[PDB]
């Protein structure tokens, strides 16, 4: 049994993907992104998972050594499990897209192989459902839902006080990093929403 | 990251219009990637970062929709109590418990492999230790355990076609994000989503807590409490990273605020002048606020105060009188390399001035740090991401609005000096950096433009890319790594974006570019824009290449 997916690029190489179940719309572009952007998807999935160090050395062990003690493989392989079967076919089928067209290239990779890969003197992975969660994970949740300064805070917090005593140095605190500030423009007027709790 | 849409009531020859503008830095290749994805359920076009399943920024044909970091607080540290002879046991409602862990092996190239222990107890993963006080910090995050619905969420919103559908995956998306709703019909919607901690009261989401258990989050609080709105009054929606709505808690992050200068009224202000905008309007806005130096429109009324009452040929007063004649629109000179006016290299110099007055001299070593930078600190190749008022300006505004500033200032930040007297002094400093620094001749003066790259390596440091694979944009703008402006007419829906340098990173071992490796910088530089397609006859005149996959299953 098989399925066909189609797909048309436009004049600025832009892939439209044409299928007629999840796994293969998905597995359509996952083939589309490795022929665009191989080389650039390949160092994403070393960044997010912290194995840049394999490929290019020492100068990368703490950021690599950084990016694994941020992160806890086995809840991100569990929560996949845990998926419904058609969201799965989202993660595995855009996986088994990227793997389909590194296929081609080891066809002829004279032609096909993105010269980087070359220069660095690498290959091109095996993609997997945890590397697809991965990507979104690292870039996206660990930029911009990460963030937190609460040790050095606490630093800021005692040398405050170390310099004006206590009092002073929790009211600096709050003058200098306060909880919020009603004055701050909003995207929402008051009226139609003001924060509780 | 900013967006700005408007709905039935404002839209001009539309029914809504939203123009978004994610900020993440400039890339080689790009940070985004363009797609359409038609059958099974979907029906989305529009462009992504790191080309995920989900698509950030598009529509399907019903609804468009985007989005904007949050900066809300869903991250606390929790303090662990270590035994003093096993810092991997740690004491938690009434138990010594073993923390789990993890051995990691990284290949090295050039070396043999490393391996490494990672920790993780019941709040998060330890993070830091302390051992002079038996600490080991972990973190803990609202959104642990719910990535993948979040990510899935995030494919599902894709498919909304009413508002409620898409409060429905709203709701189940964890992460601190904004985003923004915009529908056929004229309505417009926006909702700051994510999970956020229901804290012990009296915890201080600022600093650690104890993590021995009697601290522990209560629960994760209600969709209910996330700041929302659907057709707001004003008719329309604007944010570049500006609290939600009153009383909203940013993150405890330090160098970050939602002060009473906000980058936001930028946008505001030029929407507001229009009394509707159509889809051309609203990109105007785009290349208005891109060039607009941030602390012009702040700053100057309390330049223009200090210097009241000083002669026009006083050299303060030369300053302010550039300051005070400029609209805060920069432009590159003719040769690419400088800025036509010093508006902002005075502005930038005299707040640095400020800041080591105010700040520097009362926020103690090294600390003081924290609020020295005026904001303009750019490099060779350019800022790495968007411009913003810094955490120090913010803060020495808050202090200069006296009065209209609701927050006390129980350190006075001028220490007792009257503060039109350290603003004159500094302007007299800067006057005379500003002469030393461009010559005597203000109207030589040639100050320095900031320029744009787009970098080999990822926002990660990591090469994504060759060395040098690089490209370079004289002038800088503060707008979104991509932009895509969806425009819902009588018609249906018009759409456009700009993903530069272009769709494909591609060069062949040969050394051979695809044709369309670089198709889009030119269009990225001069406000150009691309056409988004979603249904079939209107792709069709622009096919380019087919292929056909029949996969076996
Ligand atoms: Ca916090």
């Amino acid at each position: 049994q098989s399925t066909q997916i189609k797909i048309e690029r436009d004049n600025y190489g832009v892939p439209h993907i044409y299928a007629n179940d999840t796994y293969s719309l998905f597995y359509g572009y996952g083939y589309a992104v490795a022929q665009d952007r191989l080389f650039q998807m390949e160092m994403a999935k070393r960044s997010t998972q912290g194995t840049v160090s394999e490929v290019f050395g020492k100068d990368y062990i703490s950021f690599d050594k950084e990016i694994r003690n941020n992160y806890w493989p086995d809840s991100i392989h569990k929560q996949i499990n845990q998926l419904p079967s058609q969201e799965q076919d989202i993660l595995r089928g855009y996986a088994d897209g990227m793997n389909a067209w590194i296929k081609q290239i080891n066809t002829k990779p004279d032609d096909l192989m993105p010269k980087q890969f070359i220069d660095y003197d690498f290959l091109p992975s095996q993609w997997t459902s945890f590397d697809v969660a991965m990507i979104m994970v690292g870039t996206l949740a660990n930029r911009f839902s990460d963030m937190n300064s609460e040790i050095d805070n606490l630093a800021l917090l005692t040398a405050l006080k170390d310099k004006y005593g206590e009092q002073l140095g929790v009211e600096f605190f709050n003058q200098i990093n306060w909880l919020n500030n009603p004055n701050a423009p909003t995207t929402i007027s008051s009226e139609e929403f003001t924060y509780s709790d | 990251s900013n967006v700005w849409l408007v709905g039935k009531t404002k839209a001009s020859g539309a029914k809504a219009i939203l123009l978004n503008g994610p900020q993440f830095g400039w890339f080689n290749p790009a940070y985004t990637y363009g797609i359409g994805l038609h059958g099974a359920g979907f029906n989305i076009v529009g462009n992504t970062p790191f080309a995920y399943p989900a698509i950030l920024f598009g529509h399907n044909g019903h609804v468009s929709w985007g989005s904007t970091a949050g900066f809300g607080d869903g991250v606390d540290i929790f303090a662990e109590q270590v035994s003093p002879e096993d810092p991997n046991s740690y004491l938690h409602q009434g138990q010594w418990k073993k923390m789990l862990s993890r051995q990691e092996t990284l290949n090295v190239k050039g070396e043999q492999p490393i391996t490494f222990e990672i920790y993780r107890t019941v709040h998060g993963n330890v993070v830091k230790r302390d051992k002079t006080t038996h600490t080991a910090y972990s973190k803990a995050r609202a959104w642990d355990g719910k990535e993948l619905t979040s990510l899935m969420a995030w494919v599902k919103q894709g498919q909304a076609q009413n508002w409620q559908q898409w409060l429905d995956q709203a709701q189940n998306q964890a992460l601190t994000i904004n985003w923004y709703y915009a529908d056929k019909d004229g309505n417009i919607g926006y909702v700051h989503t994510g999970h956020y901690p229901d804290r012990q009261i009296n915890h201080d989401p600022r600093l650690p807590v104890s993590g021995t258990g009697e601290w522990d989050w209560k629960g994760i609080q209600p969709f209910a409490n996330n700041p929302k709105v659907y057709n707001p009054k004003s008719g329309y929606i604007a944010n570049w990273n500006n609290s939600p709505a009153k009383n909203y808690p940013a993150s405890d992050l330090f160098a970050f605020l939602w002060g009473s200068a906000d980058r936001v009224k930028e946008i505001d202000n030029r929407i507001e002048a229009y009394d509707k905008l159509t889809a051309d309007d609203m990109w105007a806005i785009l290349q208005q606020t891109s060039r607009v130096d941030l602390n012009h429109r702040l700053f100057t009324p309390f330049l223009t105060q200090a210097t009241q009452g000083l002669p026009s040929n006083d050299n303060s007063v030369k300053l302010v009188s550039m300051l005070q004649q400029w609209d805060g629109i920069n432009q590159l000179s003719s040769d690419g390399k400088h800025y036509i006016h010093p508006g902002s290299a005075i502005l930038d110099i005299w707040l640095k001035e400020m800041l080591k007055a105010t700040l520097g001299q009362t926020v103690p070593a090294p600390f003081d740090k924290w609020y020295l930078a005026s904001g303009y600190e750019t490099t060779q190749e350019g800022p790495t991401g968007s411009l913003n008022i810094s955490t120090g300006a913010k803060l020495l505004y808050e202090s200069l609005l006296e009065d209209k500033s609701p927050i006390s200032q129980s350190i006075d930040l001028f220490s007792g000096q009257p503060q039109n007297d350290v603003i004159r002094k500094t302007l007299n400093t800067t006057y005379q950096k500003m002469i030393e620094k461009y010559g005597d001749n203000p109207a030589n003066w040639q100050t320095p433009a900031t320029a744009l790259t787009f970098r080999e390596n990822n926002f990660f440091g990591i090469p994504q890319a060759l060395p040098q694979e690089n490209f370079h944009q004289n002038e800088y703008h503060n707008r979104g790594t991509e932009n895509d402006l969806i425009v819902f007419t009588e018609e249906g829906v018009s759409a456009w974006d700009v993903v530069a340098p272009g769709q494909s990173g591609f060069i062949s071992p040969q050394g051979k570019p695809s044709p369309h490796y670089q198709d889009q910088l030119s269009l990225y530089q001069q406000f150009g824009k691309k056409p988004l397609w979603l249904n079939s006859e209107d792709v069709a005149p622009y096919i380019e290449s087919t292929e056909t996959l029949i996969i076996e299953r």
